């Protein structure tokens, strides 16, 4: 039974045991740890990260990040999802997860009860979620905070929609990666991310789209210096 | 005391009059169960007789009638529950119900999320108004003042209590939850 | 139309099933296995406003409608 | 005793959530799991999950026996996994046999456990699975072929826990005495403590 | 410009009671281009109404 703030950047195993610091704290367990007593227990495969910015305070989570394709829908994160029917005065769409979530006519910008937007059936919208406990269907909405939808909304016309791993997208939103100033370097491009793991993409040429299409599902893997600038070159052509 | 058999001469029409499952032919008074022989005199005489088996092991639902149940998902616009006692007694199977956005309060209101309203696991009272169509079959209602949900039921599993008309409070941690809390 | 006495199988077909000391031993239970509550009002009885029968009669006697 | 070659690979196939593919020696079997997904409304569970096993050989048609061990696979997975995490929802293991040497159980329970941590499962604590077969004098050997299965008088059968080695599955074949069946459990114990070495050094080179 | 937004929800009432006559006699090509114009005509500014619409 081992203690925590020790075995940090370490591969750890389900079942296994460690110990939090000394005075129980109220730091609250992560996607793959659960707690129990004055221990914590593992049921997630991964790599044991804490995050505390800056100060000696609260200030810290304990969370294991793990490679999976299955996703969870989780309160609060960015979804792309494909719309399938229209019933009543709804939009149901499919996210990826066990239930579909559940749109609303009224939630786009601007929208009232003559003015009502054209979403079709096979379509596919950038938002974000507000409830996403497992109690019920997820909802989401679709302009913002105050009401002013920034980029939100149905998007995609001329573009290609392909689907990547959990592991890649965790990789790329960080404030520390260099992998999209680089990759952006050889062909122009713009990205919309999607924390369930989906990716739209648009280059120049349909060749070009092709190329980022592929190469980007093995940047997770396939580690910097000695490897990717000769990647880079060796595509360079 | 006697019992009776699905069958046989009781009373003349003059001689009484039929009561609950008996059934009538010829000007004579026929039994319909294998229950007791009962005749409940009341007032005015010429009792109404009847026959009660008083072991109920099954008994189908009616237009009205008080129902114990058990929420096993809900929706956005409707509830869908299991029917587990016909009142008081316990039913020996399971029977399937629906309340639409339109029951939960006694006024057929507008807003009324049903999201804060009969959490799923909880047990409810309810009572059915119809027998209804192919998708919802029994179509339960709660519009009083004495239906709702009676035993919540905690997040990590401890028995709840009734705390306000609307909010329900957890007794270990403090934390506030909506319900639709029926008079005890 | 005489009626008969069972035999055997009908006889054993039709059994009801319904502290005195201590036997088979190792199979008791002793031998093989701070709550503050600070309770709220315990019940809530409804002594108050109740909704429903709020907008009900409010309705009903303010019958003014202006 | 000595547990012969052991080899494993994982995300072979694109389409599953997880796919893990376990052979020890010879016989191999390879497994793939769909992640948390939809249920019919017939056969859904609140509070809880539901697991599906199913097993495909590789000559014939499942039959009574198939089915017989799928029972024991499902009730073994149902142990070790926190349904109460997911309700309303579906798991679903399907296993199929491509080669077969002898001890083919003890690797379809490796390979659902390889495909179940593959694939993101919650878990409780990992499972192994060790096979013993004593010949007709005593002579106890472990992870046996099926020419020491033809001879041997009695075979069995164990998968043990990953915390303090308990017995969780155990399907006997043949007749023997309580003496042997308490030193061939002891040599399981004794057996799991390497496979689950081979575990732990299969995910820490995964992850390098 | 207070003539031109009646006149305009005057045109539309006609192009969405084409489609009805459109879909009677069984001629979808003029049945599609009332439909595209049906779409082409709605602006925002035109169900700006009054105030407290909703």
């Amino acid at each position: 039974a081992r203690a925590a703030r020790t075995v940090l950047g370490q591969v750890v195993l389900p079942g296994e045991e460690l110990l939090l610091p000394e005075s129980r704290v109220r730091v609250v367990c992560g996607p793959g740890l659960r707690r129990c007593g004055d221990r914590l227990l593992v049921t997630k495969c991964g790599r044991l990260r804490h995050k505390e910015p800056g100060s000696g305070s609260g200030g810290g989570v304990y969370w294991v990040d793990s490679q999976q394709k299955r996703y969870v829908p989780v309160k609060g994160d960015h979804v792309i999802g494909i719309v399938t029917a229209k019933s009543g005065d709804i939009f149901k769409v499919d996210v990826g997860g066990s239930e579909p979530a559940s749109l609303s006519y009224l939630s786009f910008e601007g929208a009232t009860k003559r003015n009502r937007p054209n979403v079709q059936v096979g379509d596919l919208i950038y938002g974000q979620f507000v409830v996403a406990n497992k109690d019920m269907e997820p909802e989401m909405v679709c302009i913002d905070s105050c009401g002013r939808a920034n980029g939100m909304g149905v998007i995609g016309q001329d573009g290609l929609l392909f689907k990547v791993t959990l592991g890649l997208i965790r990789k790329l939103l960080a404030p520390d990666c260099e992998i999209i100033q680089e990759v952006g370097k050889l062909h122009p491009l713009e990205i919309v991310f999607g924390m369930n793991g989906r990716i739209w993409v648009k280059a120049k040429t349909i060749q070009q789209t092709l190329i980022l299409a592929n190469i980007l599902e093995a940047c997770e893997h396939m580690t910097s210096d000695q490897r990717k600038q000769i990647f880079s070159r060796l595509a360079e052509s | 005391v006697r019992y009776c058999i699905p069958g046989e001469r009781l009373c003349n029409l003059e001689e009484g009059s039929p009561g609950s499952g008996t059934y009538t032919r010829h000007g004579y008074i026929f039994s319909s169960l294998a229950g007791c022989l009962m005749k409940s005199s009341e007032n005015g005489a010429l009792p109404v007789v009847s026959v009660v088996r008083e072991t109920e092991s099954q008994l189908l639902p009616d237009v009205g009638a008080i129902v114990t149940c058990k929420v096993s998902s809900i929706n956005s616009r409707f509830a869908k529950v299991h029917i587990l006692y016909v009142g008081s007694m316990p039913l020996k199977n399971s029977f399937r119900g629906t309340i639409r956005k339109e029951d939960v309060r006694a006024t057929e209101k507008d807003k009324v999320e049903i999201y804060k309203s009969f959490r799923p696991g909880d047990i409810v009272l309810a009572k059915v108004i119809s027998l209804g169509d192919a998708q919802s079959n029994y179509l339960l209602t709660t519009a009083e003042n004495e239906l709702g949900v009676v035993v919540a039921h905690s997040e990590s599993g401890i028995q709840m209590v009734p705390i306000s008309w609307c909010e329900m409070q957890c007794p270990k941690t403090h934390t506030k939850e909506f319900r639709k809390v029926a008079r005890v | 139309a005489l009626a008969a006495r069972p035999s055997a199988f009908a006889s054993t077909l039709c059994l009801r099933y319904p502290r005195t000391l201590d036997l088979y031993k190792t199979f008791l239970y002793s031998r093989q296995v701070e709550i503050s509550p600070l309770v709220a009002i315990t019940p809530f009885d409804f002594k108050s406003a109740s909704p429903d029968d709020i907008v009900k009669a409010n309705q009903k006697k303010a019958f003014t409608r202006e | 005793c000595s547990l012969r070659h052991f080899a494993c690979e994982q995300n072979l196939l694109s389409r599953p959530d997880g796919s893990a593919s376990f052979l020890q020696g010879d016989t191999s079997v390879l497994a793939g799991v769909y992640g948390p997904a939809e249920v019919k409304v017939s056969k859904e569970i609140f509070n809880k999950a539901t697991l599906e096993v199913i097993l495909r050989p590789k000559i014939g048609l499942p039959g009574v026996a198939e089915k017989s061990r799928e029972r024991l696979i499902r009730n073994t997975c149902e142990a070790v996994v926190l349904g109460t995490l997911h309700p309303r929802t579906s798991i679903t293991v399907v296993l199929q046999v491509v080669s077969d040497a002898g001890s083919l159980l003890a690797c379809c329970l490796n390979a659902a456990c390889m495909a179940l941590v593959d694939a993101g499962v919650p878990m409780r604590a990992l499972f192994c699975g060790v096979a013993c077969a004593l010949d007709s004098d005593g002579t106890l050997v472990l992870d046996p072929t099926s020419k020491q299965e033809k001879e041997a008088r009695a075979v069995l059968t164990f998968a043990l826990d990953s915390v303090e080695r308990k017995l969780l599955m155990s399907s006997t074949k043949g007749l023997y005495s309580d003496t042997e069946l308490q030193q061939c459990l002891a040599a399981a114990q004794a057996a799991s403590q390497h496979v689950f070495r081979f575990y732990r050094e299969s995910l820490q080179r995964r992850y390098s | 410009e207070g003539l031109v937004v009646r006149c305009i929800q005057r045109l539309a009432e006609m192009c969405r009671s084409l489609r009805g006559a459109a879909r009677l006699v069984g001629e979808p090509v003029l049945g599609a281009k009332m439909e595209t114009a049906a779409t082409l005509l709605r602006r925002d500014i035109v169900f700006a109404a009054s105030l407290y619409t909703q």
